[PDB]
RNA sequence: ACCUCGAUGUCGGCUCGUCGCAUCCUGGGGCUGGAGCAGGUCCCAAGGGUUGGGCUGUUCGCCCAUUAAAGCGGCACGCGAGCUGGGUUUAGAACGUCGUGAGACAGUUCGGUCUCUAUCCGCCGCGCGCGUCAGAAGCUUGAGGAAACCUGUCCCUAGU
RNA sequence: GAUAACCGCUGAAAGCAUCUAAGCGGGAAACCUCUUCCAAGACCAGGCUUCUCACCCUCUAGGAGGGAUAAGGCCCCCCG
């Protein structure tokens, strides 16, 4: 009703470029195209915020509107200020390096694990045990961050492996 | 005596149906009607007095529900365990015209006349067909109201 | 993208490697092949090169084949066979009238050799499918080489397609894969391919580059 | 039914309208008209449509 | 994963959800992870 | 007690299969009641493979040596117009028990005829004839099918 | 390539919101391509070449019925 109809504050340096129900928002960081679903349209609400409204109100339009406003906000935020996921590696011998456009991990495997940075994704290693993913599409940023997480099967014993900036993993201690 | 088609009084007409965003079953029903010739007052069930039915944009047929992944087209090769199943989505991706073809053929009668009638169906997985020389009539599927 | 050459299975022999190990090698006359026709996706819908091999007499060659070879611009040859290629650059490599010699292959190159296997005639189930023969003694009545049971009973009620029965065996296309070319005798237009290749001595074979161990 | 739908009317409503109009032509001769006299069949279709109620689905 | 016809919370942390047309129990304790089948 | 008593052949073994998944490898979740590790219990996802012997009528089993494993079932407890005939169930005989006896015995034993040239469907292979819009000819070209798909140790990684 | 279990989205029809809701994106031997073989009787029968690009006769001079054939192929013959 209101929490899905919240106007999305569009910053000064943005050109959303509608052509019906298919937006292509451009800003300081890249461009992002979104094929909006059935319910809503867009008229900028004059002030600049993309208006988000649903025609009817049963259940499907309700959910699609709630998600469409949310995705529009996420997209404008990503194109304006981007998104970053900071991640940390634990375990004696576990390490990460940045080999140009790819990220290499030593996670106790006999081989170094290589990760090719996909389009729109950039890795930055703050320390041999701390790095971060950055991108304008946080769906993709979170997806690649999840891949980096799943690199190592969960270690509830020692905590060895990759995590996020702050994560209290399901630790596990007991007998000898 | 009731009218019976004699010699060459069976006149044939060419229709082209745009399968874009149309329900597979509805399109197949209309096409089967046209291919039978049930739309003609001269229809005789033992005569192939139907009409040629080109189907364009067969790849852009519409299927509701989960038929695109949960419905299967089956074929047994005659060998043990030789039942190959291909979902409607995979079939539409690999042989797009085959979904519409199978629908129409199944809706047609299964007999010698049915297989003769099949030859008048021309399904194409695109907006265009090679039969422009036949001057096909754009056929929109319209329901007669009561 | 995949070399190939029509040849003749001259025979089989043995050579010795640098380590003195014996290499059983089929000697195949990968004689000159003349590119007679190029198959293109525009004209033919696929990418292939038509090769012609073997000396034949023009009197032997018939008018349709003679005219096809004339249009190709080359002298008629006994056999013609197509080599399929993946992409169009593969045929852009080839050209009609081209000379294909055994040197297209190198020593140590893995090839797939296709040939028509030897004719074994109407073979029984034991020879044809490796059926375990029934007992030679202990009562066995005239079933020492017979198939045994063929189906079930009433429930299938019939014999399944593909039931391995006795019939004519051999004379079928066989592609032996990943055969190493021990040596490429450029002087004689010959290839020494380690191992056996299908068919009788003198039979037409196609030595293509290994599809797996490229 | 083919002739009726060519005339933009269903067979069931055509029969209803003919009965309302009092046309007692059997289906044999209705089909004979449909094939040999499409103009006459269209005239009968018009008669049936006129005789049909203002709303065929009305509770009447 | 506990795949049983009946799935219920085993502690106050367990939550019953319906994901992919399937009743499941999700919990901070993986032991209490259940699924209906 | 519904087909079959103007006959639908039994157990086992052989031969040849084919199918199901109710999993003996390949993927996961939980336990980490492994705090951990080598391992293992449990529950979710058929392509292949799933040995040879001895004692067993042996349908069952047990044993020996292996195995990655030595799966469970359906198909007339698949398969005798494909085989065997050890079991079983004729006619001979012995013993045991019952019976006056003839004889009887889900009692112990020895011996004890396995017929048929395939018409139809089915299947495995070969042709002949027509098609395939002129009469031929090489090269094909994949709609659709079939085949295959198994898995071990040892070494390095790492005595991590 | 598509698929159980594991996830990502800003975070709602729903409030610090929340694995996820409806929508949309990523990770086995089974499945579809891939490998081998058959395959246009694939009744929906491809790019080329060969003759010709009608030789003659008869009822009709419509539609046919026969010869000769160009092209090529059987049958014979020597054979594997
Ligand atoms: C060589 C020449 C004979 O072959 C045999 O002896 C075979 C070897 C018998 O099996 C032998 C061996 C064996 C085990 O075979 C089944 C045995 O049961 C019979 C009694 O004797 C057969 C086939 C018997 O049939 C079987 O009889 C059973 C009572 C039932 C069975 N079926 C209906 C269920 C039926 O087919 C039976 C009675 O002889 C059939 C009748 C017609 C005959 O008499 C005919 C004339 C036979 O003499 C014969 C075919 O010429």
């Amino acid at each position: 009703s209101r929490i899905g109809k919240q106007p999305v504050p569009v910053p000064s340096g943005v050109d959303v470029t509608i052509n019906g129900q298919n937006l292509s928002v451009k800003g300081p960081k890249g461009t992002l195209t979104l094929d909006v679903a059935e319910p809503i349209s867009v008229s900028r609400a004059e002030d600049g915020a993309i208006v988000v409204t649903r025609p009817d109100d049963e259940r499907r339009s309700r959910s699609l509107h709630g998600l469409s406003r949310t995705l529009i906000a996420n997209l404008v935020t990503g194109v304006t200020e981007g998104y970053t996921q900071k991640m940390e590696i634990f375990g004696v011998g576990y390490r990460v390096q940045l080999k140009g456009q790819n990220l290499e991990f030593a996670l106790g495997y006999s081989h170094p694990v290589l990760i090719e940075a996909p389009e729109g994704i950039t890795f930055a290693v703050e320390s041999p045990t701390k790095f971060s993913v950055s991108g304008i599409d946080k769906q993709k940023v979170g997806q690649i961050s999840a891949v980096i997480r799943r690199l190592r099967r969960p270690d509830p014993y020692k905590g060895k492996g990759v995590r996020y900036e702050g994560e209290q993993i399901r630790r596990k201690v007991g007998k000898t | 005596p009731t009218y019976t088609p004699k010699a060459g009084d069976t006149t044939r007409s060419w229709y082209v149906i745009d399968a874009s965003d149309v329900v597979l079953g509805r399109l197949a029903s209309a096409a089967a009607t046209l291919l039978r010739g049930k739309h003609k007052p001269t229809f005789t069930p033992n005569v192939d007095g139907g009409d040629f039915v080109i189907v364009i944009n067969a790849d852009k047929i519409a299927v509701s529900g989960d038929k695109l992944t949960k419905k299967f087209a089956y074929r047994h090769s005659g060998y043990p365990g030789g039942l190959r199943k291909r979902t409607i989505g995979e079939l539409l991706e690999k042989h797009p015209t085959r979904v519409v073809e199978n629908a129409i053929i199944g809706m047609l009668p299964h007999n010698k006349l049915g297989r003769q009638i099949q030859k008048k169906l021309k399904v194409y997985a695109g907006p265009d067909h090679p039969h422009a020389a036949q001057q096909p009539i754009p056929f929109e599927i319209k329901q007669v109201a009561q | 993208a995949r070399k190939g050459i029509l040849g003749t299975k001259l025979g089989m022999t043995q050579v010795f490697d640098e380590n003195n190990k014996v290499v059983p090698v089929t000697v195949v006359k990968a004689g000159p092949n003349v590119v007679t026709r190029i198959r293109t996706t525009e004209r033919d819908g696929y990418s292939a090169v038509q090769l012609a091999y073997g000396e034949i007499s023009p009197r032997k060659v018939i008018k349709p084949v003679a005219g096809q070879f004339a249009a190709a611009g080359v002298n008629p040859r006994r056999h013609v066979a197509e080599l399929r290629l993946d992409d169009e650059a593969a045929v852009a490599e080839y050209e009609v009238g081209q000379e294909l010699t055994a040197e297209i292959f190198s020593d140590g190159a893995y090839v797939d050799v296709t040939g028509t296997s030897k004719g074994k005639g109407f073979a029984g189930t034991m020879k044809r499918h490796g059926f375990r023969g029934q007992g030679a003694a202990h009562g066995a009545q005239a079933v020492h080489r017979r198939p045994g049971s063929i189906g079930g009973c009433a429930t299938p009620g019939r014999v399944f397609k593909g039931t391995r029965m006795s019939g004519r065996m051999g004379n079928d296309r066989v592609t032996t894969q990943n055969l190493k070319v021990h040596k490429v005798d450029a002087e004689n237009g010959v290839l020494l391919i380690k191992g056996a290749i299908p068919g009788r001595n003198g039979g037409l074979v196609v030595v293509r580059s290994a599809i797996k161990r490229g | 039914n083919a002739a009726a739908r060519a005339n933009d009317i269903t067979y069931n409503r055509l029969i209803q309208g003919l009965k309302a109009a009092g046309v007692e032509v059997d289906r044999k001769n209705l089909a004979e008209l449909a094939v040999s006299d499409p103009a006459a069949f269209t005239a009968l279709v018009d008669v049936a449509r006129a005789a049909l109620p203002e709303d065929v689905n009305a509770p009447s | 994963m506990k795949v049983n016809p009946s799935v219920k919370p085993i502690c106050d942390k367990c939550r019953v959800i319906r994901r992919h047309g399937r009743v499941m129990v999700i919990c901070s304790d993986p032991r209490h992870k259940q699924r209906q089948g």
